């Protein structure tokens, strides 16, 4: 926008950068598609194909309301939104009901069966597009009219503007249709008190400082399941009170520390939801689970970091000797000694080393096998290279100081023979006890990285002083660090991911300015002058040269010298590095915490209580290329054969300071990945969350019993492999033992403590005041085995028998009721019975039949992170996954209340915060009864089909007999020269042979299992001929009302309603007869009659909402004629809270709330906001680098 | 970038990706091609490299080593003026984003900044690129997808012209979407080829062509045999052998796809056939095929000496590939036999059968098997066993020059004045290459074939089809240039013919 060069005045803002948003979360649409929309079936004799056409300011508003229930419409259906559900995401909607193809689908059954379960599937799929809905509604084209232009019918309804596409509604009908008997029906409701239609602006919320008009509420024409789902998305990005200048928090935690941003001052016109702390982090524990490959990114990122400071450039220059000691003769042993480790200074893997110190840790790793001696006195190399790679990197010295145990052990037992065997008889690995105490093994192990997960520590490192080997524990103190601990106060004020309470990263060393000495260089003066004494000893017991030893000691202090030049640069530069390196966004655990006797890492796992648990932290050896193998050999090039920025001063360096949107770019297109990866894992695993189910009994205590009452029992081994891990989860303690003389009190004192009616037997006989208890109150008693179980309880009432029970299942949420664990709604528990025996197997089906559907939004990094992984993810169960800490013994903790995260207590599913708010609005569509179009249950019976509507439900005559079916019933037999399939009555005992002279029985088939075709063909004989009933249990279908000028166009035969699969899914068309013509007077009548064979139990059309829209030129209104229902015309208004209220009904009330009752209301206030908003924009700022690098304070603030 | 884009703005027109209109980014992408003016000219001055481009690339990449006898460090002195000019607070940065054509026309003086910079590389996922990255998404233009679902409204989706461009998946024409649905200002990317979703035996699986939806049928939901005519010629399966697709396999989805750019390490090798068939030094040019035995090529090869005999104004001829295995089983016995050009090509395809498809007959007998069902109940080291015992029978006819070895057929074939001036061979195995004669460019032919799916196809195939498959995918890696068939086509067109 301007002109170069020499800085120009500039009365503006001085932007340089542009930042991107943190989080694409909301989609933006303008004209909202509703969930449930009206859908017509017009009577093609008594309709007028024209398009009605009013007064034209009139034809706007009232426009396509008219012309949808224009005059002749014969029913009206609420179904689900076609251009909603549409089929890309495999949701068909011709039949009536949700259908998607194979998600859910049994197996072991005939090859037509699957289509009953295709209605579960589909009831998950509306669920799961629900679940998924993020639209964020911005006010469309939205037009204002004069009020001298509407008609005083409308100008009553229009509040002061109204979109274009205005919905249909029927409370739009009033004084416009032609048919009288709605047109009073509807004014009667609407004039009522508790209803008041509207349409257009409510609410208008001008801004505080701006004075500028930011969201305003619409009256739409819109069902009440999705104008709730529109106002969470709304009432969670206002009520976030967080504007889109809390991404400059996000940048200066990922640029240098002690920067600034200045500007722009947005204020609250620009809204951004806070980035999320609690789902990032629990979904980055499951993609350090099932993806181990994460720590291979969050590595190329810190190491791309690294690498764009320049901050360690290698040179070509060879300083490890000083001058004039590489030729000479004596110290030709040291010599080799240094060269053989010493390596060349690789750009590549000094860049690796930093990054490594503030990454996670996933793949355990593990130390280059170093085969040296400890032979010569020249070989104090080796020592000296460990002392280096103590203090350079002493986080990555502690993942590896086991290893490092295994050289110096090699070391001690050479050079100090006495001093190793005091020193090994206390041990060489040492545990922790539980009160704080050191417990030495006292065995002479090799380390291994196995036992680092472990609760073994390597015992040099204990810092214990030993009486008697007071030199191997003089020596152990220098391998200290020299850093500090500090708080990642950039993050948490930035709110990222962190998996602790107090996260604190260990950067290596202070920073040090204005010092004269540097008291980091002071320390290693300290070491080589003990370093200087130990290999003096080993000189002189061991009788070398003067000249060896001198040369020994001359090289001592030529890394004196060198370390001293270098320690300006890293106590400058290095260290700022590792303070903003810790800030970062996907750096999430712990690494080091100051003491190496002392520190673990945190050990969390995801358990599961049906199946193995996955920690993260496992020594696999899954290499990344280099990854798990950490080269002691890099402190050799860092310390002689590299050049620094400070170093070099006399040359002009201009000290890099790297941009902030590269490492957060990255960060965020993998956080905004692994967000939504384990997403459709963690929705057919919710519905499943209490799908599990023990094996109990019922013993019947009493006469007069049913199956279910009495006292309810379980063994010992159901308990433990179901109820004992998920009672450690819940956190609550265990159940007590009842020992027979326990009172009812005690029982009651378990059952209000542990929430779960789970107590345990022990011993004993258990007295009848416990017995009544544990009758009347469903108590869970776990017993041992079933050994003459009468005899463990006093059978007072002397009626409860060993050979008395009804052995049945029970499932998880039936006896556990907790919120964020178990899914225990009215509507999931509906499901769990609709589907089929499901398995381990048809779940996986389930998942990945739901992520081919699924096409989220990556970016050019998304897919190439995504596919970095990047395959496998079936292996781990994830049923009731938790985060759990274990124990380094292999047993998984409880939930701590003082040491865990918040976010760990109860993983909520994997899900969002919003995401379960959009799932109780889902829940409650699905449970409607407007849209549960799966019928099940069908009659055969002969009668007339004279008056047909599909209401009709023919009542069984009062002198039938109910008779159970099955197979033993229809035989063959010799009756008349001829066998005939033989019904047996089975009150009366008798036989008939032929289907004419049967008497009148009223059959209820519930199984047609096995059924034979001849009998399937005598009992549709039986309907014809001798008049029966036939219930059949079996049948599902859907069922489309078909208009009498339309016909029938399909039918079903008798053939497929009795010899069908268990899982076929039928489509019977029924004629709603009210439209008829009815024929001339003079006319001579028609031959034949209308029969009809196949009659429905249960009402069809439960989801009509009008029928017949016609007027009657006799009657005032038609028969059979309904009215639209009062609550599908109120707005209401919208609550202070979000939810849709409906109308009061009288003064002081406040008015029901939409979702409470389930009546259907196709207008609500839907809060949008305007184009004053913008939410989801590329706001600008101005960095300023810090002036040098010298002066950024890092501690302690 | 490495190339600049607003020199050069078509290049990334042709990816989908169109130049933002003209602020702190905008004013960025200005400096950064200022800089390729400053970086060429120092790259002319002393051809071509210029010279230290260690502190040239700590200019560019890092906001370091201001400088200021001389002429040495002049091109220095003259661009710490230019870099220190605009205010940055830190580098311009790299973006090389991996794909064939953009890693070509990259420039000789960038090319050799890539050693001292870090760059940023940007995953192309099958060419497009694909749209994240504060540099690819602040500098221009991140688009909107526009399928069956998202109609009809800019207003709708609340798109802007200066922000989102369209990508057109609706299957309409081009010109309405833009006309009716107010998609007027709003810039189009404009694909060529297409994407093809297939079903498949073992799953999804994602294939291209470069031929638009006009250009070729099969929508949506068609077979595989509709049309497999022009998807031989055009198509790479990317995804790893095996991919599963068959004859019985149909369509998921379409959309348009970028056309993909053949190879410039693999359009090289066949340039040597296509200059060696040119000139009227080289004698008889010969160009060897090696491919599976059921990657379709006999069936491929046979148009490939359709297109090079017309644009030559030559006389080519493809041996066949089998011509050795029908030829020798037919005269075994035959002390003289007719080593003619016109006798060999007037013998196969098919109805003789081949020598070796004898022995790998009486071979499975041995190890008593007739069922290709019964071949996946055998497994492999019981399996690789039959392979060793099947090579016995192939190095007899490889190892001397007897009068009905190989290495004869393949000689007199090739010589005898009734041939044609350049044959074309192809081999099945690899180590056929001290028989074949004589060249300096032989391929590799990876078509759109599932190879051992379309031998249980073959419908006459059985298991002596498929023990052969596998014991030539046992005998040939891929230790040559993999050639995918649509490079061939497009090899013809580039060369410049008299």
């Amino acid at each position: 926008a301007l002109h170069p060069m020499t800085k120009v005045i500039f009365n503006g803002l001085d932007v340089n950068t542009e930042v991107q948003p943190l989080s694409d979360d909301f989609k933006q649409i303008s004209d909202p598609k509703g969930y449930l929309t009206y859908s017509v079936k017009y009577e093609d004799q008594f309709t007028k194909k024209d398009k009605l056409r009013a007064s034209e300011a009139d034809d706007r508003i009232v426009g396509p309301t008219v012309n949808l229930f224009k005059y002749g419409a014969a029913v009206v259906n609420i179904d689900l939104n076609r251009d909603f559900f549409d089929t890309a995401t495999g949701i068909d909607l011709t039949k009536g009901i949700p259908l998607v193809q194979d998600l859910l689908v049994p197996i072991g059954v005939t090859a037509g069966a699957e289509q009953s379960a295709e209605y579960v599937s589909g009831l998950l799929m509306v669920l799961f597009k629900v679940m998924t809905d993020n639209r964020l509604v911005i006010v469309g084209e939205t037009t204002t009219p004069m009020s001298n232009t509407l008609s005083t019918v409308v100008n009553n309804v229009l509040r002061t503007t109204y979109h274009n596409n205005v919905g249909v509604n029927p409370a739009l009908l009033r004084d416009f249709t032609q048919v009288n008997w709605l047109n009073r029906d509807i004014t009667n409701m609407l004039q009522q008190a508790g209803t008041k239609y509207g349409l257009g602006l409510t609410e208008t919320r001008l801004d505080y400082v701006r004075l500028v008009k930011t969201i305003v509420g619409h009256a739409l024409n819109i069902d009440h399941f999705a104008a709730s789902v529109l106002n969470i998305n709304l009432r969670a990005l206002m009520e976030a009170n967080v504007t889109a200048d809390d991404r400059i928090k996000a940048l200066q935690a990922h640029s240098m520390i002690s920067t600034q941003f200045h500007g722009p001052n947005q204020g609250a016109l620009r809204p951004e939801l806070a980035f999320d702390h609690d789902h990032i982090i629990r979904c980055l524990m499951l993609a350090a689970a099932n993806y181990p490959r994460l720590e291979g990114i969050i590595v190329q990122i810190n190491t791309g970091y690294v690498a764009s400071a320049n901050v360690i450039r290698p040179v070509s220059e060879k300083r490890y000797f000083p001058e004039n000691l590489e030729q000479n003769q004596s110290a030709a042993r040291l010599v080799s000694a240094v060269k053989a480790r010493a390596s060349e200074a690789d750009i590549s893997s000094i860049h690796l080393a930093i990054a490594r110190e503030v990454s996670p840790m996933f793949n355990v790793h593990e130390l280059k096998k170093i085969a040296e001696s400890f032979e010569d006195p020249s070989s104090i190399v080796v020592v000296l290279e460990f002392i280096l790679f103590a203090l350079f990197f002493p986080t990555e010295f502690n993942r590896i100081k086991g290893d490092i145990q295994n050289v110096l052990l090699l070391f001690f037992s050479r050079w100090y023979p006495v001093e190793y065997g005091i020193f090994i008889q206390r041990g060489a690995t040492y545990t922790i006890n539980a009160a704080g105490e050191f417990e030495f093994s006292g065995r002479n192990e090799k380390w291994d990285q196995s036992l680092y997960l472990s609760e073994h520590f390597p015992a040099l490192f204990s810092d214990v002083p030993l009486a008697g080997a007071n030199t191997i524990i003089a020596i152990m103190r220098l391998f200290t660090p020299q850093g500090f601990l500090r708080t990642d106060d950039l993050a948490i004020a930035a709110n990222f991911p962190r998996a602790s309470r107090n996260p604190q990263t260990y950067i290596p060393y202070t920073n040090q300015r204005g010092t004269v000495t540097n008291e980091f260089a002071s320390r290693f003066r300290t070491i080589v002058a003990t370093l200087a004494n130990v290999v003096n000893e080993r000189a002189v017991q061991d009788d070398m040269q003067k000249a060896t030893r001198s040369c020994t000691k001359q090289w001592l202090r030529h890394l004196e010298t060198q370390f001293d030049n270098i320690a300006v640069a890293h106590t400058d530069h290095l260290s700022v590095v590792y303070a903003t390196m810790s800030n970062f966004m996907l750096n999430f655990t712990n690494n080091f915490s100051g003491n190496h006797a002392t520190f673990k890492p945190d050990q969390y796992v995801i358990t599961s209580p049906e199946g193995s648990y996955k920690p993260i932290i496992e020594r696999q050896g899954e290499t990344v290329d280099g990854l798990t193998i950490i080269d002691t050999s890099i402190v050799w090039p860092i310390l002689c054969q590299c050049t620094y920025p400070l170093v070099r001063q006399s040359i002009m360096e201009e000290i890099v300071y790297p941009d902030p949107s590269t490492t957060l770019s990255q960060s965020l297109s993998v956080a905004q990945v692994l967000s939504k990866l384990t997403l459709p894992d963690a929705f057919i695993n919710m519905i499943l969350s209490g799908g599990d189910s023990v094996v109990m009994r019922t013993y019947q205590t009493e006469a007069d019993d049913d199956l279910d009452e009495g006292i309810r029992m379980t063994t010992y081994d159901q308990y433990l492999s179901h109820i004992r891990e998920r009672l450690h989860i819940t956190n609550v303690p265990d159940p007590i033992y009842i020992t027979g003389a326990s009172t009812p009190d005690q029982i009651a004192a378990s059952v209000q403590a542990t929430h779960v009616a789970v107590v345990l037997y022990q011993s004993g006989v258990i007295n009848g005041s416990a017995s009544t208890y544990l009758r009347e109150n469903e108590v869970l008693v776990v017993m041992p085995d079933y050994y003459d179980v009468v005899s463990r309880f006093a059978n007072a009432n002397l009626q409860m028998n060993n050979n008395r029970y009804h052995e049945s299942v029970l499932e998880i949420a039936d006896i556990f009721d907790q919120a964020d664990f178990i899914q225990t709604s009215d509507a999931v528990r509906q499901l769990r019975a609709l589907m089929p025996t499901l398995s381990t197997s048809q779940i996986r089906h389930a998942i990945e039949r739901i992520a081919q559907i699924t096409d989220v939004d990556s970016t050019d990094y998304g897919k190439l992170t995504l596919r970095f992984l990047g395959t496998l993810t079936r292996s781990l169960k994830m049923q009731n996954a938790q985060i759990r800490r274990i124990r380094p013994d292999g047993t998984v903790l409880r939930y701590d209340d003082q040491i865990d995260i918040e976010a760990f207590r109860w993983s909520r599913y994997f899900l969002d915060e919003l995401r379960l708010r959009r799932l109780s609005v889902g829940l409650r569509l699905i449970t409607n009864p407007r849209i549960a179009r799966r019928f099940d249950g069908v009659r055969i019976m002969y009668l007339t089909d004279d008056d047909p509507d599909p209401d009709f439900v023919p009542d069984v005559p009062e002198g039938y007999v109910a008779v159970q079916y099955a197979h033993r019933l229809f035989s063959s037999s010799l009756a008349n020269k001829r066998n005939r399939v033989t019904y047996t009555h089975p009150p009366t005992g008798m036989a008939y042979p032929s289907p004419t002279g049967r008497p009148h029985v009223h059959m209820t088939i519930n199984e047609r299992a096995g059924m034979s075709k001849l009998v399937a063909d005598n009992i549709i004989a039986s309907v014809i001929k001798s008049n029966w009933v036939v219930d059949i249990h079996d049948i599902e279908y859907t069922a489309e009302v078909m208009t009498p000028s339309e016909g029938y166009t399909q039918h079903v035969d008798a053939e497929s309603i009795m010899t069908a699969p268990k899982g076929k899914l039928f489509h019977l068309q029924f004629m709603d007869g009210l439209l008829r013509p009815e024929p001339s007077a003079f006319d001579p009548p028609a031959s034949g009659e209308d029969m009809r064979l196949i009659y429905p139990l249960q009402p069809i059309s439960v989801a009509r909402s009008m029928r017949a829209i016609v007027n009657h030129n006799e009657v005032d209104r038609p028969r059979g004629a309904v009215a639209p229902s009062s609550y599908e015309m109120d707005t209401g208004t919208l609550s202070r809270n979000g939810d849709l209220l409906y109308s009061p009904v009288a003064n002081g009330q406040v008015g029901i709330p939409k979702l409470e009752v389930d009546h259907i209301s196709f207008s609500n206030v839907v809060s949008m906001m305007t184009a004053n908003i913008r939410t989801g924009d590329d706001m600008a700022v101005e960095r300023v680098n810090p002036d040098d690098v010298r002066a950024i304070n890092i501690r302690n603030a | 970038f490495a190339i600049d884009p607003l020199k050069h703005s078509k290049l990334y027109e042709e990816y989908g990706l169109y130049l933002r209109p003209h602020a702190p980014t905008i004013r960025s992408i200005k400096y950064a091609s200022l800089i390729h003016s400053m970086l060429a000219e120092h790259a002319a001055r002393h051809n071509g490299t210029l010279i230290n481009p260690r502190m040239y690339a700590d200019m560019i990449t890092l906001g370091n080593t201001k400088v200021t006898a001389i002429v040495t460090y002049k091109a220095l002195t003259e661009m710490s003026t230019l870099i220190e000019s605009f205010r940055l607070p830190s580098g311009l940065t790299l973006i090389i984003f991996d794909d064939e054509k953009y890693q070509s026309l990259i420039p000789n003086y960038i090319n050799q900044l890539i050693a001292y910079t870090q760059p940023h590389i940007i995953p192309t996922w099958q060419g497009i690129a694909d749209f994240s990255d504060t540099y690819l998404r602040s500098y221009f233009k991140r688009p909107f997808e526009l399928t069956a679902s998202n109609l009809a409204a800019p207003q709708k989706h609340n798109l802007s012209p200066m922000t989102r461009s369209i990508f057109n998946n609706t299957g309409r024409e081009d010109a309405v979407i833009r006309k009716l649905y107010g998609y007027g200002e709003y810039v189009f990317i404009k694909y060529e080829g297409c994407l093809i979703t297939w079903t498949g035996i073992y799953g999804e699986v994602t294939m291209m062509v470069n031929l638009s939806k006009r250009d070729l049928g099969l929508d949506v939901g068609d077979d595989y045999l509709k049309e497999y005519k022009k998807l031989l010629f055009y198509g790479v399966i990317t995804d790893a052998i095996p991919s599963g697709i068959s004859t019985r396999s149909t369509i998921m989805k379409i959309s348009p796809h970028k056309m993909m750019n053949p190879s410039g390490g693999a359009l090289a090798v066949l340039s040597k056939f296509l200059e060696a068939v040119v000139s009227t030094n080289v004698i008889n040019a010969t160009l060897v095929v090696y491919a599976e035995k059921g990657a379709g090529k006999t069936s491929f090869l046979s148009t490939y000496a359709e297109q090079l005999s017309l644009a030559s104004g030559q006389v080519v001829g493809h041996l066949s590939s089998d011509a050795y295995g029908r030829w020798l089983a037919k005269t075994k016995d035959i002390e003289e036999p007719s080593f003619a050009y016109d006798y060999v090509l007037s013998l196969d395809t098919d109805d003789n059968e081949s020598y070796y498809e004898q022995k790998a007959s009486e071979l499975l007998m041995s190890h008593g098997i007739s069922e290709v069902a019964q071949y996946e109940l055998l497994s492999v080291r019981k399996k690789i066993k039959m392979m060793d015992e099947m090579n016995e029978v192939l190095i007899a006819q490889l190892e001397n020059a007897d009068t009905h070895s190989e290495r004869n057929f393949y000689y007199m074939v090739s010589t005898g004045k009734t041939t044609p001036r350049i044959l074309i061979v192809e081999g099945h195995f690899n180590a056929q290459d001290a028989t074949i004669a004589r060249t300096d460019t032989t391929v590799l032919l990876r078509t759109i074939n599932d190879t051992t799916q379309a031998m249980r196809d073959r419908q006459r195939g059985g298991v002596v089809q498929l023990f052969l498959r596998d014991t030539y995918y046992r005998l040939l890696p891929a230790l040559h240039t993999t050639v995918y068939p649509f490079e061939m086509l497009e090899s013809i067109k580039r060369w410049k013919w008299v």
